[PDB]
């Protein structure tokens, strides 16, 4: 369909115990295929699918000259942010941006990204029309003067419409028998009675990509309620993701609701019941 | 605005040390040092991220050195200077990725300051040719016998420097040009109506700023020293 | 400053069926900030050849790992993961339930 | 490994249309800019195009890009003897904004002004002994080389603008401390083509 | 594939 790239570095300062700590990953879609840990003996982007490892020597050479003078300009990046909320140095904080870009089924360029936040808040985005800064607070605006004068958003464009897209349609293609499918849900239900009174129904989707699902109950029709519970979908760690959705009932009432799940993959939504 | 660079000319004998200074735009992250040597493009040197140098050249040497201490100006040491060394210093500034250039420091390395003399200079009046053949008057200033090659030449008539009808040689002519030490000339030529020209009331003064020597420069030969200095040649308009 | 208390979630990669292979996931999401201490714990002990996914996070910029481990589930063994961060008074410990 | 590689030198008659050429070394570059050198020392930012458009107008100036052949190429639609100068192509190249430049583009702009050719001799304001040989109101197409004797100095073609009369002529200038120097067989056999 | 240029805040 519509697919994706987004980089995710984070930088977080050590103040006393070292320089500050850089952490990058790359992902296509829920695929994670590329990662650089400034504390790791390697010093080096190292490949995180077996389908990245096919890219030749200069990719590696290329990439790690990159994400290593990433880190060098969001270390100093940690520097001004400390002056502009005027902190003491004594303390320490965490800067993390995302950046990427998008395309549809036609390949084509749909969407760019380039995201900062402060110790675990907005800073400063880029709007999806690419030319405008949108800062969260009086910090982010004197970023958002000097970059408009700066005209940063037009180089940023630049990458993001360009080498980003040029990019991700390469690994659309040497990844293609990863990255290009999809695994439907297998979905089971399980029973347990918390009382002889009232009995709890989950609905279970496991081994399915990409990571977005909707699992939704209901009673005799329609039924949307806090009666009803979900836990964030998490990885099984093959490269699946895992959802299930409990309800809670009386006894001898099992079958007055089912579960109804949605996917990617799935030709129907399908719907599931209790069998004794 | 704009990025500044001290000094503008330097001379140094063969083997002493140099360092240059830039102060770059207000505001202005990012610094890059180039070397440019006539004829050419300049050449990257080093390059700082406010107080941090992150990238220099396998052509900066040894002897090369920079520093931005405080974030704000650089300095760049050169050391044990060679002739080789002769080029224009340049610096640039930028907030992102737009460079804004200095007008640079012009150094040039010489073996001994005895190499070092000031141009004489001399305007020539125009012909009675000209003047009944076209109804106009040219003048030529020559100025010869200077090293090095750092001079600004200006006409100045009735005390007003003239921004139309001159071109200066665009650059010099040495008098030895195989040698690479050799003294040089230049030429510029200023014309006029032949009736400016006649005019006995209007002042023509051709104008050499030479850039020599300093007061911490030391010089002991039989010579005025050759410090920078104005030399002069002059012209009254002539009824003949 | 924003902080986040972690959500845990401990499970395996298959539905366990004794003496299968399987591997033990300890996923802890929505946390802020990164530093995080996580040790998978069989019965009390402390498995020691427990591997962590790459840092990352989601869009509202909180962070998550992924923690797992080789293992053979047993009738009878307990299986845990134990988790700390400055949100944390105590290390809170989560025990693994065969239907979670 | 390679480099940005422009032509050293381009001759052009006022009010045509000027086009330096360069070929860049990477697709990658986001943005490629023209720098201008005048005689002196100041160099100065003129215009750049970023990687994602085609076409850039500023005034007189016209900056066209093919990212695909890495081809970018700076346009002056009248163009006047002020135009006159070196212009350099820059690249950004790695991770720093650091700038490889070309060899840069010498802009000689030739006057359309009427030739009448013509050899004059000066005298020394002060001394009525030294003198100077004039070669002015000669043709464009002409080219002064320097001298064949070494006692005898010769001068390039160099371009003069009258404003108040719209009026350029190429001038060259040539001297002697010799005895016997004359102002007829001076520039005689320095005249050369373009 | 990844940027050869990062803004400084």
């Amino acid at each position: 369909g519509s697919h994706s790239m987004r980089y995710f570095s984070t930088s977080v300062s050590r103040p006393g115990r070292g320089e500050p700590r850089f952490i990058a990953v790359g992902y296509v879609d829920d695929t994670q295929f590329v990662r650089f840990d400034s504390d790791a003996a390697s010093q080096r982007m190292e490949p995180r699918a077996p389908w990245i490892e096919q890219e030749g020597p200069e990719y590696w050479d290329e990439e790690t000259g990159k994400v290593k003078a990433h880190s060098q300009t969001d270390r100093e990046n940690l520097r001004i942010a400390l002056r502009y909320y005027n902190q003491s140095e004594a303390g320490s904080h965490t800067l993390q941006m995302m950046f990427g870009c998008d395309v549809g089924s036609d390949g084509r360029f749909l969407r760019g990204y380039h995201q900062y936040a402060y110790d675990g808040k907005d800073y400063i985005a880029l709007k999806e029309d690419l030319r405008s800064w949108t800062a969260a607070d009086m910090a982010a605006q004197i970023t958002k003067r000097k970059w408009e004068a700066a005209h940063v958003a037009e180089q940023q464009r630049a990458y993001l419409e360009g080498t980003c897209v040029d990019g991700l349609r390469r690994y659309l293609e040497n990844g293609k028998e990863t990255l290009q499918r999809t695994d439907p849900p297998k979905t089971h239900m399980t029973h347990h009675p918390i009382s002889d009174h009232e009995a709890t129904l989950r609905c279970w989707a496991l081994g399915f990509y990409p990571a977005e699902i909707t699992l939704t109950w209901q009673r005799d029709g329609e039924d949307q309620t806090q009666d009803t519970e979900l836990v964030e979908t998490r990885p099984a760690g093959d490269g699946t993701f895992q959802k299930w959705a409990a309800v809670v009932v009386p006894s001898g009432e099992e079958q007055r609701y089912t579960c109804h799940v949605q996917h990617e993959g799935l030709p129907k939504p399908l719907t599931l019941r209790w069998e004794p | 605005t704009g990025v500044s660079q001290d000094p503008r000319h330097k001379i140094t004998k063969r083997g002493q040390n140099v360092t240059f200074r830039c102060d770059p735009i207000s505001e202005h992250n990012r610094l890059y040092w180039y070397r440019q040597t006539l004829g050419q493009g300049p050449e990257f040197l080093t390059y700082f991220q406010n107080e941090a140098q992150l990238e220099k050249s396998r052509l900066l040497s040894d002897r090369f050195s920079a520093e931005r201490p405080k974030g704000s100006f650089s300095t760049l040491e050169i050391q044990r200077t060679e002739q080789g060394d002769s080029a224009m210093y340049l610096c640039a500034s930028s907030l992102h990725h737009e460079q804004y250039f200095g007008p640079g420091t012009r150094l040039t390395v010489t073996e001994d300051l005895k190499n070092v003399f000031p141009p004489e200079v001399a305007v020539f009046e125009p012909s009675e040719a000209e003047i009944s053949h076209t109804q106009k008057a040219t003048l030529v200033c020559l100025a010869t016998g200077f090293y090095p090659d750092h001079v600004e030449l200006s006409w100045w008539v009735n005390g007003k420097e003239v921004h139309s009808g001159v071109c200066t040689d665009p650059q010099p002519l040495k008098e030895q040009p195989a040698l690479n030490d050799s003294r040089y000339a230049l030429s510029s030529r200023l014309r006029v109506s032949a009736t400016f020209w006649q005019d006995p009331r209007n002042h023509f003064r051709c104008q050499v700023q030479f850039y020599g020597l300093s007061e911490n420069d030391e010089w002991t030969q039989d010579r005025a020293k050759p410090v920078t200095q104005i030399v002069s040649a002059e012209a009254w308009g002539r009824a003949d | 400053m924003i902080q986040r208390t972690p959500k845990i979630q401990v499970y395996s990669r298959h539905p366990a069926e004794n003496g299968k292979s399987n591997f033990l996931n300890c996923y802890v999401s929505g946390f802020h900030p990164s530093d995080i201490e996580v040790d998978l714990l069989k019965n009390g002990e402390r498995i020691e050849k427990v591997e962590h996914s790459d840092l990352s996070f989601s869009k509202d910029w909180s962070f998550y790992l992924l923690y797992y481990t080789e293992f053979t589930p047993t009738e009878k063994d307990e299986y845990a993961c134990r988790v700390n961060h400055v949100t944390l008074s105590q290390p809170k410990i989560v025990k693994w339930d065969r239907d979670m | 490994g390679e480099d940005v590689e422009q032509s050293l030198f381009l001759s052009v008659r006022e009010g045509d249309s000027s086009v330096i050429n360069c070929t860049y070394t990477d697709s990658s570059s986001t943005y490629l800019y023209w720098y201008k050198q005048e005689p002196g020392a100041g160099l100065q930012l003129l215009t750049y195009i970023f990687s994602n458009m085609d076409m850039k107008q500023d005034q007189r100036l016209t900056v066209l890009l093919n990212k695909k052949d890495k081809h970018l190429s700076l346009r002056i639609a009248d163009t006047q003897t002020g135009d006159s100068a070196i212009y350099f192509c820059a690249e950004p190249s790695g991770n720093t904004g650091k700038l490889i430049f070309g060899q840069g583009t010498t802009l000689q702009v030739k006057p359309i002004q009427n030739p009448d050719p013509a050899v004059y001799q000066l005298r020394d304001s002060k001394s009525s002994d030294k003198s100077v040989c004039l070669f002015t109101d000669f043709d464009s197409q002409t080219n002064v080389s320097q001298s064949k004797d070494s006692d005898v100095y010769i001068t390039d073609k160099c371009v003069l603008d009258m404003r108040s009369m719209d009026f350029k002529s190429n001038s060259a200038v040539a001297w002697s401390n010799k005895s016997d120097f004359a102002c007829a067989n001076a520039f005689n056999n320095s005249i050369i083509p373009e | 594939q990844l940027p050869r240029l990062f803004p400084l805040l």
